[PDB]
RNA sequence: GUUUGACCUCAAAUCAGGUAGGAGUACCCGCUGAACUUAAGCAUAUCAAUAAGCGGAGGAAAAGAAACCAACCGGGAUUGCCUUAGUAACGGCGAGUGAAGCGGCAAAAGCUCAAAUUUGAAAUCUGGUACCUUCGGUGCCCGAGUUGUAAUUUGGAGAGGG
RNA sequence: GUUCUUUGUAAAGUGCCUUCGAAGAGUCGAGUUGUUUGGGAAUGCAGCUCUAAGUGGGUGGUUCCAUCUAAAGCUAA
RNA sequence: AUGGUGAA
């Protein structure tokens, strides 16, 4: 018998809304060690001889994304569901729904690996976003409140 | 003893260290004024009150200037890096005096600095330039 | 009529001498309550509130070596400070506790606190000892015999 | 961040969350040895409290003792023997069952040069300890010892045996008192 | 130390034992026996044998009523 | 039940003022 | 103490989150259902046994009003 | 039974500790500037004895910084209070004398 | 896609680099623990928070920067000596047991974490390898590491800016 | 002492003004069974049961006041 | 008594 806060996961995003996060977050990678690494070379080959403005990326640090959550900065969190301790992320759905952070927990902890250099990561958040994903990002903060909070309302009940 | 009557037995010999005499007649290190100025006859306290200095500065239990102007002689004797300068010649050039339109200004003040730390590195910079 | 309860507290640190006098006196008492801990004041009636109780014995410790007991009543109890260096009992007591005031109220106290209700919870028929009350150089002493 | 969340959450430890993930684990760490390595601290919040760095030359060893000397040096005292190359820093509780108590005790290794340079860890190294626990030198140890500040602790301050010998044999000297 | 408020404490706090049987009571109150007459008051001696008089005494008042 | 989250939360959580390294560039 | 422990809006957020989330505890399961039925009264005195001293019991039970009041009205 | 026989052979020691010490700690006076303190329990406070440190209050009212106290060779305690005017006084009087008979070499 | 690919876990090897055992033991730190003997027989007091046994260290160890002592015109990490003192206190008040704060002195030294975000860029480290001025430095590759490694802070506050 | 190199809008310190400002839980404590002591306010420890708080908590002094900040760690003489 | 060595 599960205590309701346990299994509030598991009741995870379905297939098609998962698919289009990703297809969102991917375009969010952080620059991979080797890529940021060479572009310091080319900031040094070129500014050591003869403007740019604040990227956006993926926020994937827990401390991280407890803090963006009731600063308030995130704007949709991927939660994963299977976490080793699952009392380090127990809490968090709840921080979200008390705070109004629209979140979703997404299924695999090292699918959240992939699109953030890591092995795993346990929870993803994005914070900010380019123009043109905006109107993307927002109708995907509709979709996956419709999803996810609107059909398991019931979800803080039932062991 | 059962260890030390094998080492006065053996031929090996025993590792003979004569240091008793530099257990006292010890070298001052740390000062070359005072190197020249101390007397090794004279002990720690004598030589302090032969120099001048106080060799304790609180009420010592029991009971009991040549050289200290020499230490008064001893008494009596930063850049900035070529971007800092060359991003300093930008903004002189483009507004003049005008730090607060200096520090409104977006493309050449990047580092969104105070007046005051404009202004100071200006200083600096007139100094070593017009 | 006599229907009453004692409730025997203490505060933080009691051992040998004082908790066999603790121990002991709460098994002669049938009608008494063993508690386990307490510190500071206010408190103490809100503690009779819960089990009805109509006596309190309050040990406070204070400097090292003495002691300092205070008996007390539930609802608008004068208490008085103290500093000494089962079956059913008999109470007997002195001609100087009804010479003042002073003496005959704490006397009263001793009477109902220190003795017993007959109708007891743990309550048995058969007598075994004796309550010496008397006083000699402004202090009082008891041993049961 | 996260870990006044997790400090919190430590404290209700019969409440419905934390009661489910006992009965769970307690079933699990039954199944694996008596003294066995898990890879990550199940309390982390606690494990940094008590000087874990989740860098290389940290290790967590899970360990399971009897109910009914004190238990928590005593399970310190086993992985001790185990793993004898590392060096005892703390341990924790973590579980516990009606038979069995869990502990998951943190060791540092003094050889593995990521803790030989950094000057935060690098006094593990020093031989003067060798088997903390063994010596009673750990939080535990020192607790059993009745080593504090105060009243309390005025025969047994700076060693029991010390102030026996000082107290038990007697001092002349060349002018007699 | 006044004695109006300790009167005061005289009238609420004392129990009438008086309309009640002794079964109720069951306190001998041994008067007479002032005590200060007691010999040897830092040698606890006649203090040991005049108490236990008192106690032993207080059983007979009380024996006729049980 | 999820009784507390339920009334949504408004200010955040702390009130700590946000420093200048998270303007001008790094 | 002029570093007292001053109230702090985020502890006291998070103390109340974590107070719900986790549920309750058996004796306090227990507790609550003892206050509806047998009283204020009879749940300090089981509060005291199972806690160290009376002090404690009392906040406790004070907490629990609290937690029973807010979650029924509002 | 301990006897001490070394009673002036450790005098000798400590002795020679206190000239190595001068040998390495060359033009300074081999321990800290010590406060004045007034003794506790009404038994000694008549008496006024020499304190473990200073305090940031004494220090701040002298006109140095703590950690640049320290430096300078002064005994800094942190926990010790400023109850007493007179001590607090006496205390500031002894630094500023003691600031003015310092000559604090330079780094060069 | 009835393939394939991420991880997590369990493996492996005469691979690469390490490390632990044993001796010594006066001192120190833990653990365990008698009896002859003392008050009258012996359950405590008493031999004894001993001896033996067991485990673990070092040039010392242990202790240590207060969840301290105090009741004063307050002291101010710890350790040791002198004294407090054979005092308080306990002990079928008896064999007797036996401190501590203060005071004088010896020596004096303080600090590091965990704690709220580097988020305009894991700023960190291991290892392999190539060179170099080799108790190491640098380039390159690899791994660890966001389930948090660096910088900044430890209440004496501190941080954000001006 | 003698030099060779010091850089980067780098690293701190100090005073004023302004805005914030988190400090350790199967632990503290409670009952009991043993051990520890000459320890009278079971001192200290362990075992077992239950197990907290944040204008908090621990310790002391005659109704308040004083005193520190546990449950993490290092350190010569 | 503690610890050990031997043993129809």
């Amino acid at each position: 018998k599960v205590p309701p806060t346990i299994a509030q996961f598991q009741y995870t995003l379905d297939r098609n809304t998962a698919a289009e996060t990703f297809k969102l977050f991917n375009k969010y990678r952080p620059e991979t060690a080797a890529e940021k690494k060479e572009r310091l070379t080319k900031e040094a080959a070129a500014v050591a001889e003869g403007a740019s403005p604040k990227p956006y990326a993926v926020k994937y640090g827990l401390n991280h994304v407890v803090a963006l959550i009731e600063n308030k900065k995130a704007k949709l969190v991927l939660i994963a569901n299977d976490v080793d301790p699952i009392e380090l992320v127990v809490f968090l759905p709840a921080l979200c729904k008390k705070m109004g952070v629209p979140y979703a927990i997404v299924k695999g902890k090292a699918r959240l690996g992939t699109l953030v250099n890591q092995k795993t990561s346990a929870v993803a958040a994005l914070t900010e976003v380019r123009a043109e994903d905006e109107a993307a990002l927002a109708k995907l903060v509709s979709t996956i409140d419709a999803n996810f909070a609107d059909k398991y309302d019931e979800v803080k009940k039932h062991w | 003893s059962v260890r030390k009557r094998k080492m006065n037995r053996s031929s090996v010999g025993k590792a003979t260290r004569r240091n008793k005499d530099k257990q006292r007649k010890i070298n001052i290190q740390s000062n070359p004024i005072i190197a020249a100025n101390w007397d090794y006859s004279l002990t720690m306290a004598q030589n302090y009150k032969k120099l001048g200095l106080r060799a304790k500065l609180q009420t010592p239990a029991g009971g009991k200037e040549t050289e200290v102007v020499k230490k008064l002689e001893e008494l009596a004797s930063r850049s900035q890096s070529e971007r800092e300068e060359e991003w300093l010649e930008k903004l002189y050039k483009k507004h003049g005096d005008d730090y607060k339109k200096m520090f409104f200004d977006k493309k050449l003040n990047i580092y969104q600095q105070s007046e005051g730390d404009l202004k100071r590195r200006l200083l600096r910079w007139k100094k070593r330039n017009g | 009529m006599n229907k009453q309860r004692t409730l025997l507290i203490s505060s933080r640190g009691v051992n040998y001498r004082h908790r066999h006098l603790i121990q002991d006196l709460s098994g002669l008492l049938p009608h008494s309550r063993k508690e386990p801990k307490l510190d500071t004041l206010q408190q103490l009636n809100e503690i009779a509130e819960l089990y009805n109780c109509n006596n309190v014995l309050f040990f406070e410790a204070r400097k090292h070596q003495d002691l300092y007991l205070w008996l007390s009543k539930p609802p608008n109890g004068p208490t008085i400070k103290f500093y000494i260096q089962g079956s059913r009992p008999v109470l007997s007591f002195d001609q100087r506790f009804e010479s003042s005031p002073h003496y005959q109220l704490i006397k009263e106290l001793l009477v109902h606190n220190f003795g017993v209700p007959p109708n007891a919870r743990k309550s048995k028929p058969f007598i075994d000892h004796v309550m010496s009350f008397s006083i000699v150089d402004d202090k009082i002493w008891v041993r049961t015999y | 961040g996260a870990y006044k969340y997790l400090e919190e959450l430590q404290r209700k430890k019969q409440s419905d969350v934390l009661r489910f993930l006992q009965r769970v684990r307690v079933w699990e760490y039954r199944q694996k040895n008596v003294i066995h390595r898990a890879a990550r601290p199940t309390r982390p919040d606690k494990a940094r409290r008590l000087g874990y760095k989740a860098k290389q030359g940290f290790v967590i060893y899970r360990v399971r003792v009897r109910r009914g000397r004190s238990l928590r040096a005593t399970a310190e005292e086993r992985v001790g023997r185990r793993a004898a190359n590392l060096r005892v820093l703390n341990s924790y509780w973590v579980n516990q069952d009606s038979t069995y108590k869990y502990f998951e005790v943190i060791l540092v290794d003094p050889q593995h040069k990521a803790i030989r340079r950094d000057a935060r860890y690098n006094w593990i190294c020093d031989p003067v300890h060798k088997h903390r626990e063994a010596r009673g030198l750990t939080a535990t140890g020192k607790k059993s010892r009745g080593i504090n500040k105060g009243h309390k602790f005025n025969n047994t301050k700076a060693g029991r045996r010390k102030t026996w010998k000082r107290q038990n044999t007697l001092s002349l000297w060349r002018y007699r008192k | 130390n006044n004695t109006k408020a300790m009167k005061h404490a005289l009238e609420r706090v004392q129990l009438p034992w008086k309309k009640h049987s002794f079964q109720e009571h069951q306190s001998v109150t041994s008067e007479t026996n002032t005590d200060e007459h007691i010999k040897d008051i830092y040698d606890d001696t006649e203090r040991e044998l005049a108490f236990y008089k008192q106690s032993l005494d207080a059983v007979l008042v009380a024996r006729d009523e049980l | 039940i999820d009784w507390f989250t339920r009334h949504e939360e408004v200010m955040p959580l702390t009130a700590v003022p946000e420093p200048k390294r998270r303007f001008v560039p790094s | 103490s002029y570093k007292k422990g001053a109230a702090s809006n985020r502890t006291k957020f998070v103390r109340s989150l974590v107070r719900e989330i986790a549920g309750l505890s058996p004796y306090e399961r227990r507790l609550i259902d003892l206050i509806r039925n047998s009283g204020e009264k009879r749940a300090r005195k089981v509060a005291k046994k199972r806690l160290g001293s009376f002090t404690r019991a009392k906040a406790k039970v004070e907490e629990m009003n609290n937690i029973i009041a807010a979650s029924r009205r509002h | 039974v301990k006897v001490h026989f070394d009673q002036a052979g450790k005098k000798v020691s400590r002795r020679n500790a206190r000239a190595t010490r001068a040998a390495k700690i060359a033009p300074r006076p081999l321990d800290l500037l010590r406060p004045v303190v007034r003794a506790p329990t009404v038994k000694y406070n008549r008496k006024v004895r020499a304190g473990r440190g200073f305090t940031l209050a004494e220090v701040k009212a002298a006109g140095l910084t703590a950690a640049y106290a320290r430096t300078i060779g002064i005994a800094v305690d942190h926990r010790r209070q400023n109850r007493n005017q007179e001590i607090f006084d006496a205390n500031v009087q002894r630094l500023k004398e003691y600031q003015s008979k310092i000559i604090v070499f330079p780094r060069n």
